[PDB]
């Protein structure tokens, strides 16, 4: 059986060279090719390159070529992708693929896939702790029985962060928002939870927001 | 230029040669002696020594 | 021209800036406006080839002293044999040759030095 | 010949007289060398006292 | 100028890749002159037994070279057709002065074709492709390696049994994966075995259907075919730019087994080439029959005094570059290839520049180009002291209908460091310019 | 280079169902598809290679049929596991392209999406930046389109759409779209509503505030 | 025209030949101008200065090719950017044209090669066969 196991997902700045680290456990190593494909939203998976680590030789997609540069080295059991001159079209997910067959490259199936790794691109952007925002409550906010308030992380930076409605204890109602790329480039989502207003009375709903970079933890009533 | 540099390097060339020659000549006739008074020296040593 | 300066006593009227020594060759005295500066000339190590036939191995040799200053593959020298070059103690020069020289060793031998004698086993006999 | 290069080529025209004019001079030092062996070799074959 | 075949018509270029990676693995072979390896061999006179040194164009001793192979097709398991090459188009380098080639060095050798590692084929005899042209320049796509200069392309034909040398200028072809067309991974040369290399038949046609897809050549001044043996072995192969024209030397002809090279063919071209471009030929063929081949070795030519020793066959089994070696040096100098035991002179180590040091107002011409000139006889003359100048502005102002420098370089006199300038203006007629020089019958 | 699409970009389909996927191929690829199911939060799995042989380790469900140009995976019954994103990609040329990807929607239940709009709290107002968050609940139907009019003006760029992971539950999406005015911009306007239309949805419905 | 046009080797014997013929040569086109490159120059890239290049003996310079075969008209400059791989900088090249005259003028260059063994250039002509074992070697080009 071969494990493939992919670095944790790593943000690096435009002009600066990035490393993606894919680790192979079990198998031969050596005669299986791995491939890296990334995903990026609106172009799909594109291949950038194969190698197989005995030979030392890895095939470049004409696009990509003296931009990638992938190393296997065979003592670690890791294959390692080199991308340089990030933009934001190279922001991507990539994952790493072995081809069933050991040689062939050009003709390539993939029976193992990695877990990938997501790239994104910092220009003049740097961690801080997270605005939180709470709904208030209001007439409008307030639907039949139920009046539903959330607390909207915003301007935080790295990680997609964990957020917990009084200190986890409340588990249910909760809606999960994915983080958006704002002007400032801070990502912010947005954590609804519906609940009955009379309950909303009865108990003090607190957010709590962990940002695991800055390890800075805020709790606010929402 | 190339032109006046190759007439100019080549004169200073064959003048140079002819300096040598006469250096090698004299260098040799110098050995020469050097050689007969060494057999003198043998025999003064044989002899007077 | 290819010059060395070192401090040396201030010499010459000073109204021109160049002396010479009877000789196209300038002394180039006062090189730095401030100061008295001599010039040197061009200097450079000799090669010697230490072959022999029957063994077919090759020597470098250098002239007077070559320990206190100049090292094997310098930077410095230009050309060795045009192409590439060809560690021992002090002697008439730093040759390639290695094994070094023992203090009593048969006299008879191809001609070297004062106490150097080359073999052919690469050997430097004495 | 001057260091320069352009002189080097002249001189492989002349290079043979060149090296005959070495090789003469390195005939005069062998000769020089063994008129000196000779020489000491006669000194020497004599029993000396300390 | 005629063309042996038709222009623009049949189908655009295949699809190609370029796979630098699985390229120049790198095989060492220095040139060695003790086995006379790429000798150009005395053209002029022949020697039997006597040995003597002469000066001529000759690859220095030790020069690995450039290596560059030719590799099989993509070959899809149903369909052997499409197409890759290498990066040699792009690999143009600037040659002085002639070309030494090797081919077959190690030829029915174990190899593993370029195309996939893992495959293995029994290494066969190929033969080189080059287009020297003395101008390069980036292509509409931006790659490097167009040349608007005229050039001289070498193909092979019928699996090298055949050679066409053309002087014709390339022209960009507009369809995809051709020069003028966009997306176009490489430009280089492309063959069919199942055609070309029939059993029985060998295609001349094959150079025109690279044409017909790669580019399209015009103004073919020169069109020449020379028939190959191919036996099995093979030698080598070497151009020398001439100022009358480039000159074909095979070393086959002369003596197969030897290695030494002769002019068996002369090309006539006015222009001279300065740059040396390699073509990437490639073979499609089916995985099972995919081919490796030999690759072939590029050395540099430099005028060099080489010792050559003639054998009482009178082919030169050795030879000995004098610039290489000190003992080399004495080999040349007594001109045997043995000298007895001795400690011997040579050339003396020279000392190489570092920390250079310069010792250094603005003298002003006005006065000559102002004011009304004076005649020949009543010259004007300007002294120029203690101020730096510029005599290129000078030269740039003023148009030369005649420049003659006496003692002096014309190039020295602007950059040269003197104690003093002297300059003289005066009214010449044309008609006495001849009259006037330094010296002159004349009065 | 060879360009495979994929002709069903998304379909809708209850468990138990038969779905066939068509693989369009610009070039003949005689027999090299490869067929990845691809869910989200984990890597791609293989399921058939050449479209003619299933790999091993995948249910007999799903299948390889077609050749050439045109080539089909059908799973002769929906899953939980079925409803993932599926890849065509040839086998045939040295650079690999994947198909367009096909997104499979559970039927099992149909809601009306609910829609409420709430106000920003004083904190945005200090921090010069004033969101106002629409949230729809609980509809069935992927599509949905949500507008913004500010004073009777459609609004378009500020707003922003945000939605949910399916619940898997009820087979639902929850989504809110948040609206960004600057404070100059944001006082002078007195009415702000998000309105809806929805495939699901009986009649289109406006949530509307007045400011304060 | 020796400058920077055709200059014969030295080395090789050198025989100028200037030869007009006013009918024979029907077939000779005429040339609108006579054209001759007056000075070849190659700029450097910072354009502090300009350096000429001399043509080399029996050569075609580079600025030769950026000038076409008959120059427009007298005092032309044609300038072209150097590539990167040819170090940058510009190529200049400056031409003349001398009008044709009515019976065309042709000069000739002739250089004879006495280098190499395999073959020989001589005018035509069993005394000149081998029953002569006796003086005279006499053989393609060597007396």
């Amino acid at each position: 059986q071969v494990q493939l196991v992919q670095s944790g997902a790593e943000v690096k700045k435009p002009g600066s060279s990035v490393k993606v680290s894919c680790k192979a456990s079990g198998g031969t190593f050596s005669i299986y090719a791995i491939s890296w494909v990334r995903q990026a939203p609106g172009q799909g998976l594109e291949w950038m390159g194969g190698i197989i680590p005995i030979f030392g030789t890895a095939n470049y997609a004409q696009q990509f070529q003296g931009r990638v540069t992938i190393t296997a080295d065979e003592s670690t059991t890791t294959a390692y992708m080199e991308l340089s001159r990030l933009t934001s079209e190279d922001t991507a997910v990539y994952y790493c693929a072995r081809q069933m067959t050991a040689y062939d490259y050009w003709n390539p199936s993939f029976d193992y896939w990695g877990q990938g790794t997501l790239v994104t691109v910092s220009s003049a952007w740097s961690t801080k702790g997270p605005s939180v925002f709470p709904l208030a409550p209001s007439s409008k906010s307030t639907s039949g029985g139920t009046a539903a308030l959330g607390c909207l992380v915003k301007d935080y930076f790295p990680e997609p962060v964990t957020v917990s409605w009084n200190s986890g204890a409340l588990t249910s109602g909760v809606h999960t928002f994915p983080a958006v790329l704002q002007s400032s480039g801070l990502y912010s989502l947005s954590s609804v939870v519906t609940v009955p207003s009379s309950s909303l009375g009865t108990q003090t709903y607190i957010c709590n927001v962990n940002h695991k970079p800055s390890n800075t933890k805020v709790d606010k009533r929402v | 230029d190339v032109l006046e540099q190759d007439a100019q390097i080549d004169r200073l060339i064959n003048g140079r040669l002819t300096t040598l020659n006469a250096f090698v000549a004299q260098q040799l006739v110098r050995s020469e002696s050097a050689a007969l008074s060494a057999q003198l020296a043998k025999d003064k040593v044989n002899e007077c020594v | 021209g290819r010059g060395v300066f070192q401090n040396c006593t201030a010499v010459g009227v000073r109204q021109q800036r160049f002396v010479y020594d009877a000789y196209q060759n300038l002394v180039g005295y006062y090189s730095d406006d401030g100061n008295y500066y001599c010039l040197r000339a061009c200097v450079s190590v000799p090669v010697s080839v230490i072959y022999d036939k029957e063994t077919k191995t090759h020597a470098t040799l250098f002239g007077s002293v070559a320990c206190e200053h100049i090292s094997s593959t310098m930077s410095q020298y230009s050309r060795s044999t045009r192409s590439m070059l060809k560690p021992v103690g002090c002697v008439l020069g730093l040759v390639n040759s290695s094994l070094f020289v023992e203090d009593c060793k048969l006299p008879l031998g191809q001609s070297l030095c004062a106490l150097p004698d080359t073999p052919s086993t690469m050997r430097l006999a004495s | 010949c001057n260091g320069f290069q352009k002189c080097e080529q002249l001189l492989r025209e002349y290079g043979q007289f060149c090296s005959k004019i070495n090789q003469a001079l390195h005939g005069a030092n062998l000769r020089q060398d063994d008129s000196v062996r000779n020489l000491f070799a006669s000194v020497k074959s004599s029993q000396s006292s300390p | 100028y005629v063309d042996v075949g038709p222009d623009s018509v049949k189908s655009a270029c295949i699809e190609v890749d370029i796979q630098q990676t699985f390229f120049d693995k790198t095989w060492p072979r220095p040139i060695d002159v003790s086995k006379a390896d790429g000798i150009i061999y005395p053209q002029g006179r022949t020697y039997s037994n006597i040995t003597i040194t002469y000066q001529g164009l000759f690859p220095y001793q030790g020069d690995h070279g450039d290596m560059y192979v030719y590799s099989a097709g993509h070959a899809t398991g149903t369909t052997p057709q499409k197409l890759f090459v290498a990066n040699y188009s792009q690999d143009v380098k600037q040659f002085a002065n002639g070309f030494v080639v090797r081919i077959g060095a190690a030829a029915n050798s174990t190899g593993t074709v370029i195309i996939s590692p893992s495959t293995s084929a029994t290494i066969r005899k190929i033969y080189p492709a080059f287009m020297l042209g003395s101008s390069v320049g980036n292509f509409s796509d931006g790659k490097m390696g167009r040349f608007f200069n005229h050039t001289l392309v070498l193909l092979p034909d019928g699996c090298g049994t055949l050679l066409r040398a053309f002087y014709c200028i390339l022209e960009p072809r507009s369809g995809n994966h051709c020069p003028a067309g966009n997306s176009y991974t490489s430009f280089a040369t492309y063959h069919t075995p199942a055609t070309d290399c029939s059993d029985g038949n060998y295609n001349r046609n094959a150079s025109l259907n690279s044409f017909k897809e790669y580019f399209n050549l015009r103004n073919c001044t020169f069109m020449y075919t020379y028939n190959i043996t191919e036996d099995e072995i093979l030698e080598w192969f070497g151009i020398t730019q001439t100022a009358q024209g480039v000159h074909l030397f095979s070393s086959r002809y002369v003596d197969l087994y030897g290695g030494n090279m002769f002019q068996f063919a002369t090309l006539p071209v006015y222009d001279t080439i300065k740059y040396y471009s390699i073509i990437p030929h490639s073979i499609r063929s089916i995985q099972s029959d995919r081919k490796a081949w030999a690759a072939f070795y590029v050395y540099k030519l430099q005028p060099l005094t080489f010792l050559l020793d003639f054998s009482v066959d009178g082919y030169i089994r050795r030879a000995i570059d004098c610039g290489f070696n000190d003992l080399s040096q004495l080999h040349c100098s007594y001109e045997s290839f043995d000298v007895e035991s001795g400690v011997y002179s040579v050339s003396s180590f020279e000392a190489k520049p570092s920390g250079s040091v310069v010792e250094q107002v603005e003298c002003d011409f006005s006065p000559l180009l102002s004011g009304t000139p004076p005649q020949v006889y009543n010259f004007k003359r300007l002294v120029f002291t203690n101020c730096n100048y510029n005599l290129t502005k000078l030269l740039s102002l003023f148009s030369v209908n005649d420049f003659t420098c006496s003692q002096i370089s014309p190039a020295a006199i602007a950059s040269n460091c003197y104690s003093s300038l002297i300059l003289d203006y005066f009214s010449y007629p044309l008609s006495m310019k001849s009259d006037l020089s330094v010296s002159s019958a004349g009065p | 280079d060879i360009v495979m699409t994929q002709t069903p970009s998304s379909l809708s389909a209850s468990v138990g169902d038969r779905v066939t996927i068509t693989c369009r191929a610009s070039e003949d690829i005689t027999s090299y598809l490869n067929w990845y199911q691809l869910k989200p939060g984990k890597a791609p799995m293989f399921l058939i290679y050449a479209a003619s042989s299933l790999q091993s380790g995948v249910p007999s469900r799903f299948s390889g049929s077609g050749s050439g140009t045109d080539f089909t995976l059908t799973i002769s019954s929906l899953q939980p596991e079925d409803f993932a994103t599926y890849y065509c990609q040839q086998s045939y040329s040295t650079p690999p392209t994947f198909g367009g990807g096909t997104k499979v929607e559970i039927k099992r239940t149909v809601a009306a999406p609910s829609v409420f709009i709430f106000p920003p709290s004083d904190e945005q107002l200090k921090s010069g930046t004033a969101s106002v968050v629409c949230l729809l609940n609980n509809f069935y139907p992927r599509e949905a389109k949500v507008q913004w009019k500010v004073d009777n003006a459609l609004q378009s760029g500020n707003s922003q759409e945000s939605v949910t992971e399916q619940d898997s539950k009820d087979s639902t999406y929850s989504l809110s779209s948040t609206l960004t005015l600057s404070k100059a911009d944001y006082e002078k306007h007195k009415v702000y509503a998000c309105e809806v239309t929805h495939q699901g949805l009986s009649s289109p419905v406006t949530k509307s505030f007045n400011r304060g | 025209i020796s400058q920077f046009n055709y200059k014969q080797s030295f080395s090789n014997p050198t025989c100028l030949i200037l030869a007009t013929v006013p009918h024979n040569l029907t077939t000779i086109t005429k040339p609108l101008k006579y054209s001759y490159i007056n000075k070849c120059s190659r700029l450097l890239s910072d354009d502090r200065t300009e350096v000429p290049q001399l043509v080399n003996a029996n050569q075609y310079s580079p600025c030769v090719s950026i000038v076409p075969s008959t120059v427009w008209e007298d005092g032309d400059y044609y300038r072209k950017q150097l590539s990167p791989l040819e170090g940058g900088g510009w190529l200049v090249a400056s031409g003349s044209t001398v009008a044709m005259t009515e019976q065309l003028q042709m000069g000739f260059g002739i250089t004879v090669q006495y280098g190499t063994d395999t073959n020989s250039v001589c005018p035509k002509l069993k005394i000149a066969s081998q029953l002569g074992n006796c003086v005279e070697y006499s053989l393609y080009g060597v007396s």
